[PDB]
């Protein structure tokens, strides 16, 4: 293992290090991971009104970026370019999806095209953080220890122990949402089970059970299946997530979007491959090998030539000069 | 339910008395002498009258504990505090009243370390009056000064200069030696000891100046004065705020126009009240290097330094080390970082806990040279962590009054058998001291004092230069 | 302090007068009353005007009279945000054995409780006096040697006049000017680490003592530190330039950064820090002017306006009917109304005309024409006219 | 006026060989960028790497003093409790030897 890894998908979702997920629609920043003892660093992430909008890294007291699904990155308050390598962060793309490693602080985050936020974390931190995406212990049940130090059996107001304001706005509790799907009721939980369902009978993920168990998975889709209004897409956001959680777990599945019918978003050329190397040999590189021996990583990429160049791909017999 | 143990008795609140101060007045040893509320009892099992709890069980005697550094001592146990012992008996601490001796500092380029204990900022160019005995109705004995010269601003620059005004004399010090300008009278009391890193300096019975031919300024006085000196060093009285009392009599809160008063050229710079802040000059708006500072001055925090953290509080040197190497432009000597973890390491080192926080990466300090003009290597000069610097030497072999245990520095040790002189570098056998023992009696190792003032009739000198046994005739009066 | 006076000038520190005589002040040593406060999340003044720090979470000992037992005064902290490093002043409690041996408590309102019993201000019992002094603080004042001040949101102070000169013992100190050994636990020796000072005087032994009283808690919140660097440069700037000479700000702007970053809304935590400043500049005679509609003008009612120095004794509709009584109080800043107008109950303040009569308590109207067989009182303007 | 060490008496041999205008355009470069506040290494480096090609042109050099970049060896001595004293810090040794 020696990694960790938390994932905020879909609509006010969240999973911590250790199989316990929960919703949370915030208002304001609040603390994903960091330690509690003595910070080094401290990743953040800002909602606007329940839906979220950016990561940010504060790196002790000096240096803070903040990316967001938007992209446009910023330093402190002037935006700048990207890619970008200041002070032992280097903030990139793999796989047209945004990135932003921290290997000498021991952390790589991400966000997908969607917005999807997710922290690897390496195992020096073992019984060491505490925030928004729990303590990385082996245990599961106990990983709602507030800012003073409280087991709570709330999924909720746990999570806003963990806030943290600034002069710009200063943020109060929010609200948990008053749901209207308790009079949409109708048919909508009659034809639309079955799209929760697939992650149980489907042979595709009918081997990850014995890593992993769908029964959270199963229980936080059927209460976000409501509110869309005619789709069965809405069912891939929370299945897309177990796809990923049972890949960091040792055991990668394959070619479960053929049929499912959900695709994730990404832009024109890609699409969805899955365990795609991190260096995509791009057009204007060095022909040097066997110094990526990196894990395998999730993500869209393109065609079998079609090399990329500046964010497209590009036939290899166009690959330009530069002077 | 439980039946509580055998040890105790349960207690009910009566219906009558308010002060049913029970369960929740559960008197330990804190909080026996400290008085409790309570509004009723609880359903509890209290201890009897004659006895308290104490960690889980209900102590029977009266002799628990007396707490100190959040540490147990049993009655009739001792604690070293000063100059002081200190014994518990009625679960109060019984000290002694034998008053120590105190010390200046200058902890850095521009601070301040008062008698009593008071770190100030004063940042000067002119010369300034460290401490001395003249002060409002007394004779005027001694009249030490300091002097800095480009020194508002720490940096490679402010190099220090040191007039001591003591028996009518005149000596002086900067630039790494000590000068004589003018010799005083009673030449039986000067004394030099050159041993390691520092200059340490007696001029009388209670008086010593320290010297770490760098910048610091440490001078030592004795219980005689209690409350007869002035200067930037306070009144050595005790009272800890009334260290502020300026020339013309009168308590000042701004340390920037305290040391303005004590200037000797009334007619130099004053220095400027500077706005007040948390970064200096080249920390301002430079928050990336603030941070690195901060954290390197964390070793006066660290796990070598844990032992006396507990006895000194580092929170007055770490405030020294943020100031001095942001304005410090460091860069070919890092001395203006290196001298105020010293200047810790040292106050720890007098209350006993010596300590070895110096590396290779870190401040080296080699000594390596002193074993050079000869050019067999014999290899007897070493940076010890803390020796002692009154030691017997073919200049000085008495044993001295010494105010200070031990020092940083190179260090000369060889094996038995061999004395250190310091004009031929290594040690020596005893007999190749120019020692002097003129008609039987020990003294030192013929001193340049003429004996015997007092009496004419029984004026029989005997000098001696280095080795002669010699009496040199007295010249009569009449 | 970097100016000049003419020989024969007599200026005055609070304590006591100085007069120049041949370049050299000459001064009396007369001793003068202290002041512990408590303020803020947990910044203690002890008497001797020394500064510290002690995030405990339990009742300790503020004060306490050592050699014989006039009074005992005990705070009351608990944590006050989601930071561990928030630990404000819930509640006090006073006990006077002269009196009943009671027990007054001063609640986390301006609220009080003697014995249990809420109590309409003011209560002159003998010796103690408790009223409110702006309408929004309330001042216990017993004999002539003690006062207090509002522990509502946690500013308590007190008022020890020179009859208590070194014969008192708490977290506050000894009161004998030395500022060295207020760290001195009641074992009788002086103990260098805060932690350890603070937690010897707690009365009660389930209590978590700390062991680490941290000093930056804008590490755990790294987005406060832009804002608590320019909020409190203020107290440097030159709004306060008047009172650098007077009291030294160093601590107060160090007290500043602890509670912005580690309070749950850094609003008033700011404009309540500056505030302690601005106190104690006053305290000594400097007054400032640093009020904004940005840095925290309070907003008077409507009945009301906002006054910088005035006078709390032709205010409240009460002092009409005892004017024979002395108001020997200072030049207070608050909320008042135009010299016209007196404050009624009700929050609104009125003319003189229906100013009610307090005749033996009873709050009579305007116009009450009273009578038993044998005297005639009236009320007329807020007097009570009685004859026989 | 630190990096004018590169142009001083003890290196007057080697500046006749080797010019120091390269090595010294780096010198004032790096420590003005460093940061230097407990280690002295990003001014002390520079210096060593213009001695360290003074010495392959034959031409050794002893810069190095106790107030400037000192670089003491008494660590290695430690080890036994009976400090032999054999590890010194030698200007240019021979690095292949047996
Ligand atoms: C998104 O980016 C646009 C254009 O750069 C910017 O105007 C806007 O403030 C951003 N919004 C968010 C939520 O980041
Ligand atoms: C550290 O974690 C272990 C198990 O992961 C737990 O048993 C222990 O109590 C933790 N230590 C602290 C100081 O909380
Ligand atoms: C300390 O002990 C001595 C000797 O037993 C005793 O004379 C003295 O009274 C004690 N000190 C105090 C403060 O009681
Ligand atoms: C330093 O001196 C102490 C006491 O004199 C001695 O015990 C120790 O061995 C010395 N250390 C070194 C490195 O010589
Ligand atoms: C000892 O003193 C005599 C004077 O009486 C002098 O001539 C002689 O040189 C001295 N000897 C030494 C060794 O200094
Ligand atoms: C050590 O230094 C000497 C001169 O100091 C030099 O001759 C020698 O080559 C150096 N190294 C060795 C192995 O002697
Ligand atoms: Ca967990
Ligand atoms: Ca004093
Ligand atoms: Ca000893
Ligand atoms: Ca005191
Ligand atoms: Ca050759």
């Amino acid at each position: 293992s020696s990694t960790a890894r938390c994932s905020l998908f879909g609509s006010d979702f969240v999973n911590t290090f250790d199989g316990s997920m929960y919703s949370f629609a915030g208002y304001c920043s609040y603390l994903l991971a960091g330690g509690c003892q003595k910070r080094s660093f401290s990743i953040i992430g800002d909602f606007q009104n329940g839906k979220r909008v950016s990561l940010s890294v504060y790196l002790g007291e000096f240096f803070d970026i903040h990316l967001f699904v938007n992209g446009t990155v910023t330093q402190g308050d002037q935006r700048v370019s990207m890619p970008y390598a200041s002070k032992g962060l280097y903030l990139e793309t793999e796989a047209g999806y945004y990135k932003l490693s921290g290997e000498a602080y021991g952390f790589v985050a991400r966000i997908d095209g969607s917005g999807n936020f997710q922290v690897l974390l390496s195992d020096r931190y073992f019984n060491k953080t505490c925030g928004l995406c729990g303590n990385f212990n082996i245990f599961a049940e106990d990983d709602f220890m507030t800012q003073e130090g409280t087991l709570t059996s709330d999924p909720y107001d746990f999570a806003n122990s963990w806030a943290l304001s600034s002069g710009e706005q200063w943020c109060e509790r929010a609200s948990p949402p008053s749901s209207s799907c308790n009079i949409s009721s109708g048919e909508m939980q009659k034809g639309l089970w079955e799209q929760c369902q697939l992650l149980k009978s489907t042979s595709v993920f009918a081997r990850c059970h014995p890593l992993v168990d769908p029964e959270p998975f199963v229980a936080l889709c059927e209460k976000t299946l409501c509110e869309c209004a005619g789709g069965l897409e809405c069912a891939c956001p929370a299945l897309l997530e177990y796809a990923r959680t049972c890949a960091q777990e040792g055991m990668v599945l394959y070619g479960w979007t053929d049929h499912s019918a959900c695709s994730p978003v990404c832009p024109a050329g890609m699409e969805y491959r899955q365990c795609v190397s991190p260096c995509a040999r791009t057009c204007q590189s060095l022909h040097i090998n066997e110094m990526c021996q990196e894990r395998c990583v999730d993500g869209c990429s393109c065609p079998e030539g079609q090399l990329l160049d500046e964010g497209l791909c590009v036939e290899s017999t166009e690959c330009p000069c530069v002077h | 339910s439980l039946s509580c143990r055998p040890p105790m008795v349960k207690l009910v609140c009566p219906a009558d008395n308010l002060r049913a101060e029970g369960l929740e007045c559960t008197k330990t040893c804190q909080n026996y002498d400290l008085e409790c509320m309570s509004m009723g009892c609880v359903s509890g099992c209290l201890c009897p009258p004659g006895m308290v709890r104490h960690e889980n069980r209900c102590v029977a005697l009266e002799r628990c504990p007396c707490f100190h550094q959040g540490k147990e001592y049993a009655p009739g146990e001792t604690v070293k505090i000063g100059c002081n012992t200190c014994v518990c008996q009625d679960r109060k601490w019984n000290c002694t009243d034998h008053v120590c001796d105190a010390t200046c500092s200058t902890i850095g380029m521009a601070h301040y370390l008062t008698f009593d204990g008071l770190k100030y900022l004063f940042p000067g160019e002119c010369q300034y009056v460290l401490v001395q005995d003249y002060c409002g109705s007394n004779p005027g004995t001694f009249r030490i000064l300091v002097g800095n010269k480009g020194c508002s601003h720490p940096s490679v620059k402010c190099k220090k200069r040191v007039t001591i005004l003591v028996e009518g004399g005149e000596i002086e010090l900067f630039d790494g030696e000590v000068n004589v300008k003018r010799p005083m009278k009673d030449e039986t009391h000067f004394e030099v000891v050159e041993s390691g890193r520092y200059i340490i300096l007696l001029l009388g019975k209670a008086l010593s100046v320290v010297w770490d031919r760098h910048l610091s300024i440490s001078v030592v006085l004795k219980q005689t004065y209690q409350e007869k000196v002035c200067g930037l060093c306070g009144n050595f009285d005790g009272i800890q705020n009334n260290d502020l009392t300026s020339s013309n009599l009168q308590v000042e809160e701004d340390p920037v126009d305290f040391g303005n008063s004590w200037k000797v050229s009334s007619q130099c710079a004053d220095t400027r009240k500077v706005p007040l802040d948390s970064s200096p000059a080249t920390c301002h708006n430079n928050i990336m290097k603030q941070t690195m500072v901060d954290s390197s001055c964390r070793i006066l925090t660290s796990d070598v330094f844990q032992d006396c953290n507990k006895l000194v509080d580092p929170e007055p040197y770490l405030d020294v080390c943020i100031y001095d190497t942001c304005s410090c432009e460091s860069i070919g000597d890092c001395a203006c970082f290196c001298d105020t973890i010293a200047a810790y390491a040292h106050v720890c080192a007098q209350h006993g806990k010596v300590v070895t926080w110096r590396t290779a990466t870190l401040c080296p300090q080699s000594c390596e040279e002193r074993n050079l003009r000869e050019n067999g290597y014999e290899c007897e000069w070493r940076y010890n962590s803390c020796a002692p610097a009154c030691q017997v030497t073919c200049q000085h072999p008495e044993p001295l009054a010494c105010p200070v245990q031990c020092v940083e520095g190179c260090h000369a040790h060889c094996p038995p058998g061999k004395i250190l002189d310091e004009l031929l570098q290594t040690c020596v056998d005893p007999e190749d001291c120019p020692v002097c023992e003129v008609a039987g009696r020990r003294f030192a190792s013929g001193k340049k004092v003429t004996l015997n003032p007092s009496d004419p009739e029984h004026c029989q000198i005997c000098h001696c230069d280095v080795v002669n046994l010699t009496c040199e005739a007295c010249q009569e009066p009449g | 302090s970097g100016k000049r006076y003419p020989p024969g000038t007599s200026l005055s520190r609070d304590c006591n007068t100085c007069i120049c005589r041949n370049s050299q002040w000459i001064c009396s040593n007369e001793e003068c009353p202290g002041e512990c406060l408590v303020t803020g999340q947990s910044h203690f003044k002890s008497f001797d005007n020394r500064y510290f720090t002690f995030s405990g979470i339990c009742q300790y000992l503020l004060a306490r009279d050592c050699q014989d037992h006039s009074f005992s005064i005990v705070i009351e902290t608990v944590q006050c945000a989601d930071d561990r490093d928030a630990v404000c002043t819930r509640s006090v409690t006073v006990r006077l054995p002269g009196l009943h041996n009671s027990l007054v408590k001063l609640k986390h309102g301006a609220g009080v409780a003697m014995d249990g019993q809420d109590v309409q201000l003011p209560l002159l019992k003998g010796d103690l006096r408790i009223q409110h002094t702006v309408t929004a603080s309330v001042r216990l004042s017993y004999g002539e040697d003690l006062q207090m001040d509002w522990d509502g949101r946690g500013r308590l102070l007190v008022k020890l006049s020179p009859v208590y000169a070194g014969k008192t013992c708490g977290l506050c100190g000894n009161y004998n000017g030395n500022q060295g050994d207020d760290f001195l636990t009641p074992s009788g020796l002086a103990e260098p680490r805060v932690e350890d000072f603070g937690n010897a005087w707690k009365l009660h032994g389930d209590c978590q003592d700390l062991q680490k009283q941290h000093s930056d808690p804008c590490a755990l919140n790294p987005r406060m530190t832009r804002f608590s660097e320019e909020a409190c440069a203020v107290l440097t700037s030159p709004t306060f330039e008047a009172c650098h000479r007077a009291v030294s700000p160093l601590p107060y702007l160090r007290n500043c950064r602890y509670d912005v970053c580690s309070c749950s809304d850094g609003r008033e935590c700011l404009c309540g820090a500056l505030a302690s400043y601005a106190a104690a500049c006053a305290g000594r005679g400097v007054r400032v002017a640093w009020r904004e509609p940005g840095r925290c003008e309070l907003n008077c009612p409507k009945g009301q306006v906002y006054l910088q120095c005035g006078t709390p004794c032709n205010l409240t509709c009460r002092s009409l009917s005892y004017p024979d009584e002395e108001c020997n109080e200072a030049c207070l800043e608050g909320c008042f109304c135009p010299p016209g107008l007196y404050m009624d109950e009700r929050g609104d303040c009125v003319p003189k005309a229906q100013c009610p009569c307090y005749y033996d308590g009873e709050i009579f109207q305007p116009e009450d024409i009273f009578s038993d067989h044998h005297t005639m009182c009236y009320c007329e303007d807020g007097f009570m006219h009685c004859t026989m």
